[PDB]
RNA sequence: GAAGAGACGGAGCCGCAGCGAAAGCGAGUCUGAAUAGGGCGAAUGAGUAUGUAGUCGUAGACCCGAAACCAUGUGAUCUA
RNA sequence: GUAUAGUUGAAGGAUUUGGAAAAUUCCGCUAAAGAGGGUGAAAGCCCCGUAGACGAAAUGCUGACAACACCUAGGAGGAUCCUGAGUACGGCGGAACACGAGAAAUUCCGUCGGAAUCCGCGGGGACCAUCCCGCAAGGCUAAAUACUCCCUAGUGACCGA
């Protein structure tokens, strides 16, 4: 855990050291797998329904007799073999969500962040400041650090002049220091983060 | 016999068990009597329970 | 909803600690002048589970 | 490991769908065979039914009663005490307070299994007639308060 | 907190000790006059939370099919 | 302050295949706006929009704080007085309490009997005594809770005749 520091373009001050409790812990792979599936499977609305025989706006009398006609025997017009009848075993509203224990969640977070440390994809910036929300200048900031792919920016607090300049190309998605989830991180290739965001991560993640 | 004029007694309903507990439905009715009383001085005739004649 | 356990077996069977069940014997609450004296001694004491009847009953006594 | 994923080995089975053609093994009556009331819709008798033979619970007699005032304790034996080295006032507080006795039931009783070599002191609500001798052999002090 | 991951929240529940209907006793206890014998225990003897799959229970529960039953209403332009 | 009309709102050209380009190939520009829809095919830069910013004559709604209505006193004494009546409770016959008369407390209903007044009265699952906790037979009362005929604005590992 030694990551260099960049200014806006000035290069390589003292390398920040990071907690080996977090950023060095040899990631488990099945935990991250089930964390991703539990997260992405928790985003469903369940709103979908299908009428059945007691709900189809129909009638409730034998149209025929049981004998005499010589045709097969029927009970009601609306029943699953007819056209316009009800449906047997349709999809009903459910909720699809479930919560893991409170050790594997932090194990997943530590494992993901140690994974991105070990392949040198945290680029720590000493601090981001704009006098005005100019999205061209933030593009020039990413051009100075020479990052091109899908990237993250982790911000501190109300940097309202640095968060209002990320409605960019889909290289960039932006999360504050509180809402850092798993799918926001594993999907990306590199992460930009300030110095103080790393500290507020190391308070919650101990 | 429909109501009382002073109390709130009216006819009602309940079961009827008999020696092996078979249930039917009764008509439990209050005792009522047509009594000439003095409503605001002018006499009427009205149904009054015997309970309020004590 | 939850299952409902049987209230005929809770008043007749108590569960041991090894896994089985204790059972109280029958032919004890009637005429005795027919029976001998070895029988009425040997029908005071509790017996255990036969593994035939542990199959179909297991799910009823799910917690007691 | 990124979005484009591997489960653990043996971590997730598939299903078995029933009534879909005569070469999966479960087409034409679905693993139910020929006729009879185990093979109708929603059939099968209730649990513990054995025909009209009088079943096992109506064959053996009712027995016992339950006290209303049964007062049973929250037993710790003796080895659990053997990590509090010397002088603590073992108690229905700080004894618990590390994951030892959650949910005391009617006060704590102490038993005598199996070796204590310390000089502790105990405050419980009952004691066995060998735990006192085991504690006072090691030189501690006990009080039923 | 974005119908979200995402932390607080330790009331509670399960295992760590059993035997007896019970008062109670405790690695032991019950019956018994018995320190005898016997039942059931202990002598390294691992559970718990979530996912997934097989089976069962409560719900119409693999779908289609009666003769009949009960409660409101509609009819004497046909016919008596 | 808000609800019912709204205003304004950045940045692109040429070539190739074409019936027609948003498609392709070169070189640019914008972004607090790269959500969506439309245009002779698939558009950040054509149109309607979106981010931002601004706006109400008339009527309704919600805060606020003024006015006006209301309402609310202490300490000690204890001779005498008051504190909810055909009520409480009992017998008989039914119901409600998880409780099917059961050893059956507590709550009502029909009928017939029917108390005491603070040295009092009720209750603590028949009943008695001791202790403990409470004053019935007069009224009012916001919020946390359940539903959606309809209105506005949205979403879906929901359908596509």
């Amino acid at each position: 855990p030694n990551v260099a520091l960049f200014k806006q373009d000035g290069t390589q001050n003292g390398e920040i050291t990071l907690n080996e409790e977090i950023f060095g812990i040899e990631p488990n792979e099945s935990v991250v797998y089930d964390a991703i599936i539990m997260q992405r499977a928790s985003l469903r609305q369940g709103t979908h329904a299908v009428k059945n025989r007691s709900a189809v706006r129909g009638g409730g009398r034998k149209p025929w007799r049981q004998k005499g006609t010589g045709r097969a025997r029927q009970g009601s017009i609306r029943s699953p073999q007819w056209r316009g009848g009800g449906v047997v075993f349709g999809p009903t509203p459910r909720s699809y969500s479930y919560k893991l224990p409170k050790k594997v969640r932090r194990l997943a977070m530590k494992s993901v962040l140690s994974d991105k440390v070990a392949e040198n994809n945290l680029v720590a910036v000493e601090g981001l400041s704009f006098d005005a929300p100019k999205t061209k200048e933030f593009k020039q900031v990413l051009a100075n650090l020479s990052i091109d792919t899908k990237v993250l920016v982790v911000l501190e607090n109300g940097n309202d002049f640095a968060a209002l300049s990320a409605r960019n190309l889909p290289n960039v998605s932006v999360v504050t220091s509180d809402n850092v989830s798993v799918l926001d991180v594993v999907s990306a290739n590199k992460v930009l983060a300030t110095q103080t965001a790393l500290t507020q991560i190391e308070e919650v993640l101990a | 016999a429909k109501v009382c004029y002073f109390t709130g007694r009216k006819t009602s309903s309940g079961n009827n068990r008999s020696h092996a507990m078979n249930s039917t439905k009764r008509t439990v009715k209050p005792n009522l009597q047509k009594v000439r009383v003095l409503i605001d001085g002018k006499p009427k005739k009205v149904w009054v329970s015997a309970r309020a004649l004590k | 909803p939850k299952q409902k356990t049987h209230r005929g077996l809770a008043k007749r069977v108590k569960r041991t600690g090894g896994g089985g069940l204790k059972r109280g014997r029958a032919f004890t609450s009637h005429r005795f002048h027919g029976k001998t004296k070895k029988q009425r001694r040997q029908l005071r004491k509790a017996s255990m589970v036969a593994k035939g009847d542990y199959k179909r009953i297991r799910q009823q006594l799910a917690r007691m | 490991m990124k979005l484009h994923l591997k489960p653990a080995e043996g971590s997730r089975q598939v299903r078995n769908r029933v009534g879909r053609g005569t070469s999966s093994g479960n087409g034409k009556t679905a693993g139910r065979g020929q006729k009879g009331q185990k093979a109708r819709s929603g059939g099968g008798v209730r649990l513990g039914f054995e025909g009209g033979q009088t079943p096992l619970f109506r064959r053996l007699p009712k027995r016992g009663f339950t006290n209303i005032n049964r007062k049973d304790y929250a037993v710790v034996n003796l080895d659990t005490l053997n990590r509090f080295e010397d002088g603590t006032e073992v108690t229905p507080v700080v004894l618990k307070e590390a994951g030892i006795v959650k949910n005391e039931k009617a006060g704590i009783k102490v038993l005598a299994d199996g070796e204590l070599t310390k000089k502790l002191t105990v405050k419980a609500a009952k004691f066995s007639k060998s735990a006192q001798e085991a504690i006072e052999a090691a030189g501690g002090s006990i009080e039923v308060i």
